[PDB]
């Protein structure tokens, strides 16, 4: 889901 | 020119602190809330570490994300056993500088069995005389040691990557001047690697159970770790995603 994706896409 | 190894040393995360209040008397809720938060902080460092590893962009982006989530626990454990070995000679668990567990804390955490096992492990770094460079390569290989039974989105590329990390560990092995001494060393290291996985398994099972009942025990999970536990972790516990064991 989106919380880890978002971390991964960001720093 | 040890190019692979220079990189591992170059990209190795520095020290990460939990933010635990050591002046308060130990409770289970506070110890685990501090471990959960430490987990997230260490996760951020593992993502930045992983993305800068050799070949890692070979991977499909979804596989890139998946293996980080699957291997996370095993990596944390491995690095922690090394930190505990180097800093305090396995007399305590060096989770972080501001979160070191003595046996009282191991018991108060309610993961004593796992804690004592991670203490076995820490002591093996000494007993096997693991070199810093053996640790680094071993820790890298660990990121590529947990795969889904239904396959990755591009399994060929992962398989190429794992083969080559094993190559690098072979080269690291090779004092050299004896194939038999190289094998004996290979046997020992792969056995050390395999023993990380049941620990991570016990740890996964425990955190799973802890999330499910967290409201009952006033243990706070960061958003992100709750998603990973609830979304990726059960794939490991359900047997959909499996460690690659060297031995049997
Ligand atoms: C209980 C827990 O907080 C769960 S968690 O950190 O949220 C977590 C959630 C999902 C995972 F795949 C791995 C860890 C945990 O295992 N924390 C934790 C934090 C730091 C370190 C270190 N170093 C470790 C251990 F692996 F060493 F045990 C464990």
């Amino acid at each position: 889901d989106s919380a880890f994706s978002r971390l991964y896409t960001r720093s | 020119q040890p190019i692979f190894l220079n990189v591992l040393e170059a990209i190795e995360p520095g020290v990460v602190c939990a933010g635990h209040d050591n002046n308060q008397p130990d409770s289970f809720a506070a110890l685990l809330s501090s471990l959960n938060e430490l987990g997230e902080r260490q996760l951020v460092h593992v993502v930045k570490w992983a993305k800068a590893l050799p070949g890692f962009r070979n991977l499909h982006v979804d596989d890139q994300m998946a293996v980080i989530q699957y291997s996370l626990m095993g990596l944390m454990v491995f690095a922690m056993g090394w930190r505990s070995f180097t800093n305090v000679n396995s007399a305590m668990l060096y989770f972080a500088p501001d979160l070191v567990f003595n046996e009282y804390r191991m018991h108060k955490s309610r993961m004593y069995s796992q804690c004592v096992r991670m203490r076995h492990l820490s002591q093996e770094f000494g007993w096997l005389q693991i070199t810093p460079q053996e640790f680094l390569c071993m820790k890298a290989l660990l990121l590529f040691s947990i795969i889904p039974v239904d396959g990755l989105k591009n399994q060929k590329f992962f398989d190429e990557l794992r083969m080559n990390y094993i190559k690098e560990l072979d080269r690291i092995i090779a004092k050299r001047k004896n194939p038999t001494s190289c094998s004996r060393r290979f046997y020992q290291l792969t056995k050390l690697l395999d023993s990380v996985q049941p620990i991570a398994r016990e740890l996964h099972q425990f955190t799973f159970d802890l999330l499910i009942k967290s409201h009952m025990v006033s243990v706070d999970f960061p958003e992100m770790m709750a998603e990973i536990i609830s979304v990726q972790v059960p794939k490991i516990l359900s047997g959909k995603v499996k460690p690659i064991y060297f031995h049997t």
